[PDB]
RNA sequence: UCAUGGAGAGUUCGAUCCUGGCUCAGGAUGAACGCUGGCGGCAUGCUUAACACAUGCAAGUCGGACGGGAAGUGUUUCCAGUGGCGGACGGGUGAGUAACGCGUAAGAACCUGCCCUUGGGAGGGGAACAACAGCUGGAAACGGCUGCUAAUACCCCGUAGGCUGAGAAGCAAAAGGAGGAAUCCGCCCGAGGAGGGGCUCGCGUCUGAUUAGCUAGUUGGUGAGGUAAUAGCUUACCAAGGCGAUGAUCAGUAGCUGGUCCGAGAGGAUGAUCAGCCACACUGGGACUGAGACACGGCCCAGACUCCUACGGGAGGCAGCAGUGGGGAAUUUUCCGCAAUGGGCGAAAGCCUGACGGAGCAAUGCCGCGUGGAGGCAGAAGGCCCACGGGUCGUGAACUUCUUUUCCCGGAGAAGAAGCAAUGACGGUAUCCGGGGAAUAAGCAUCGGCUAACUCUGUGCCAGCAGCCGCGGUAAGACAGAGGAUGCAAGCGUUAUCCGGAAUGAUUGGGCGUAAAGCGUCUGUAGGUGGCUUUUUAAGUCCGCCGUCAAAUCCCAGGGCUCAACCCUGGACAG
């Protein structure tokens, strides 16, 4: 399926990452149905948009490694 | 030309900005091969002996190009680098030759405006 | 660049550039030839309002095109907003607070990293200040009292209403963006604005 | 979407009608309302359309290369 | 309130008004060349020959599917082979393609391994094929008999909410592995969904009439086949249709679009990097497997070309990254790393990624910064010019102090890396602290009008300049030099391409008595526009709501890099 994954969105030596739920066959910087999330590893926030991640994980788009690790920081996981 | 039907057929179109250099036809300046280095005269109001090199180009044309500056090294079968720009006085000369570039030396002893003639700094 | 050059030339040509590069008036031993006789084209007049502006703030002219594009880009009197984006320039403020005698003095005084702003150092003269800022010295400048020399010889002219100079704790802050009346230099905004219409 | 109502041109083919469809369109650079006609092949197993009647085209499964519509009847609210 | 936008000038003539053309002032380049050249941040880097390509690398993985063997001496690491997925993604180029290829908007006739949800099932047998051993052919590339072997590999029987058929009837499947177990990964048959594809259609999609007819599987219909699915997709027969002067057919050009640039605006030109879709992979043509290709680094054939050969034969596709050669005015390093991110495989460990993350060179561009700050008797040395009085270079320098962005010499020193720890190519980079020291750092155009800047010496229709007008035949504000000035600034100029100016293709916005221009006049087809009142539908029109026009860009407002460039978050008018 769809695989919720980051994409690099920034300058050189910056690493401002989006969390996009695109199809896994696409290149890493493509297009999404809905670009759900944010991750700034230098130091800043991470907007998550919980209902849409629950929509796609409720559908069954498995995430990658560190997207899943961000999803294990917060308490997003509910099986409903 | 009404808005109805003499003009939703077409008005007409202007052609282009017509090319002011029919050679150089890619882009700005192009390597040349000297064929003649003769000297012709301008039209009636002026009076000079302007020294032009009729030059074959790498494009596929052959064209008579002007040689600027005072001194010139250009003998038969040397290599130059022509550029655009119309010398008015000479009928047929459409182009210039860059000085200081390949096998066409800079002008002798010039100390005012050297970048147009390819002469490095003195002093 | 800086232009770093002969400068009474520019004062004789452009008229007296106020404060910038001199408090001394020009031609103390000079001007005894060269009748203008009254012929000056209008393009020379608008050009002399360019360089009356450009030398008085020490800008690169390409950067002045940049400030005009931002000045058009903002909403309002572009003739005034150009003299808001060139008053809240940092070394113009350090000139205006008397932290340096001249504007090359303030530009060099901020190149060698002697200014903290809100407690953080700013190494660049083209920094644009904001309302409610904080402009101080360096911690070594209570041991390096160059700023105190400038504040010693300065206080003939006081301050315009954005500034607030604290005497010994050396802090100057701007309450709000400077008003046109507030702008120190005397020139016509329309003349300069019209000149850049062509681009 | 909409149907495409229009006159029947010529029905000398079984289950098949050509249909003129008249469509107003704003010409792009000059702002009038130019008509463009475009004629289609529609399907009818009933083939109950003579020359000159006017039908409404609705999209269906493609029947041949050109025959990609079947036309039934307009509403007729005058 | 809205408004954030619109400049002229030269040249026809003894002069004037006007038409009209040319030329310039403004931006932008993926740019090129010349002169000059300190640093930093972020981008960009064959536009030409889709032209050949040396060398290395660019796609693997799984021993927890299976059999063997080969290092290590119960224990583990490997391995060619059979299998499983991945090689259809990612990367590159724009030759073709004027067409549902693209863009946008609807639709029904379909498929879909991996991915979630869900209903049921896995008994019984059996034959080999690699590997391997032997013989043997070849320089190699590869083989060829003889035997033998295992499985999630193949075959058969039974069983099936599936299929065929009107029913009658029949038909169809399985695979084990890991673990002590627990259980987990699987497998087979179904049923949905998401995503991905395959089709169809409305509308938009370059020029040329000095290209006017085209089309016979052509356009329909049926029957037979065929496709995952509709279909002249294909075939036999019947019908004569179908397209076109609103440009068919032919010829030529061109990847397309979010966008970029310009413009006041309407819109004009254009499609590099960024991103989505298409097509190609030496030139052609085929098919095979799989879910999915007619497959860049797969197979087979033909053609051309290069290499090897022991002369019989083999091998090959850089428009992957670096690189060489040619062409060109012109476009870089045969670099480091999987640390992140994203892929592929695996139960995990991990492995592989020239994608990507970085680094190097180049002022190729955009932005920021410096080459000193303050004082400097108004006295001297000098250049140039002068009615020889002087002026101007010039506070400029010299000279006195202050400072160290940068520079040199030392110390420290990151985050980026993800809560088990460890895990960094970048790199001892960024940044900070200390010690000297004005030290290490300004050029290039122009100065007749547009167009800011001017005098002097030399030249004498010569040398030359020139964007247009035109200067140059002895005192040239136009050539050459000096001085001075101007504008710019690590850039400055020339050229080329595009838009503006240009209302010089005109809807906004032009004209036709004489300036370029009314057919010689008339009839009339197509087509265009059209009197008044009343009524009806609403196609146009207008208003509300809703869906969509990807993300990035532009606009507004915040936020982050010391600011800016750039990056990021949110929002939206238009249309």
């Amino acid at each position: 399926m769809v695989k919720l994954r980051l994409k690099r969105c920034g300058r050189k030596q910056r690493a401002v990452y989006r969390i996009v739920a695109i199809d896994v066959r696409s290149r890493r910087e493509g297009r999404d149905l809905q670009k759900v999330g944010f991750y700034d590893p230098i130091k800043s926030q991470t907007y998550l948009n919980v209902p849409a991640i629950l929509d796609f994980l409720e559908k069954g788009a498995q995430p990658t490694e560190t997207v899943y690790d961000i999803l294990k920081r917060a308490e997003v996981f509910k099986e409903f | 030309m009404p808005t109805i039907k003499q003009l939703i057929r077409n008005t007409r179109q202007p052609i282009r900005n017509v090319t002011k250099s029919p050679a150089l036809r890619g882009c700005p300046q192009r390597r040349g091969t000297c064929t003649r280095v003769y000297t012709i005269t301008p039209k009636k109001p002026n009076s000079a002996l302007r020294k032009v090199a009729r030059v074959r180009l790498t494009s596929g044309f052959e064209i008579t190009a002007y040689i600027p500056g005072i001194g010139h090294n250009l003998q038969e079968h040397s290599v130059v680098l022509v550029r655009g720009g119309r010398v008015k006085d000479l009928p047929g000369v459409r182009y210039h030759i860059v000085r200081g570039t390949l096998d066409a030396v800079g002008v002798k002893d010039r100390q005012q405006g050297r970048s147009k003639y390819g002469v490095k700094k003195p002093k | 660049s800086r232009y770093r050059g002969p400068r009474f030339k520019k004062i004789r040509r452009l008229g007296a550039l106020p404060g910038l590069t001199n408090k001394r008036p020009r031609a103390g031993s000079d001007l005894r030839n060269q009748s203008r006789s009254g012929k000056r084209s209008q393009y020379r007049i608008r050009l002399e309002e360019k360089q009356k502006l450009r030398f008085h703030y020490g800008i690169t002219e390409r950067q002045l095109l940049k400030y005009v594009r931002i000045a058009r880009k903002a909403k309002g009197s572009t003739g005034q907003v150009l003299l808001q984006l060139l008053e809240m320039r940092l070394d113009n403020i350090l000139f205006r607070l008397g932290m340096a005698p001249t504007i090359p003095g303030a530009r060099q005084l901020v190149n060698h990293r002697h200014i903290l702003v809100n407690g953080r150092i700013v190494d660049i003269p083209s920094y644009r200040c904001k309302p409610q800022d904080t402009i101080m010295a360096r911690d070594e400048q209570k041991s390096i009292a160059l700023i105190q020399n400038s504040l010693d010889l300065s206080p003939r002219e006081e301050l315009p209403k954005h500034l607030t100079l604290n005497p010994f704790p050396y802090k100057g802050l701007v309450n709000q963006i400077i008003d046109s009346k507030w702008v120190g230099l005397k020139i016509n905004e329309l003349l300069v604005v019209e000149y850049y219409s062509r681009q | 979407m909409r149907s495409m109502q229009g006159k029947v041109i010529c029905a000398t083919n079984d289950k098949t009608v050509n249909v003129e469809v008249v469509r107003l369109a704003p010409h792009p650079k000059y702002k009038r309302r130019v008509r463009k006609k475009k004629k289609y092949q529609a399907h009818d197993p009933d083939n109950q359309f003579k020359v000159g009647d006017w039908v409404q085209l609705d999209k269906c499964r493609p029947i041949s290369k050109t025959k990609t519509f079947l036309a039934v009847a307009p509403e007729g609210r005058q």
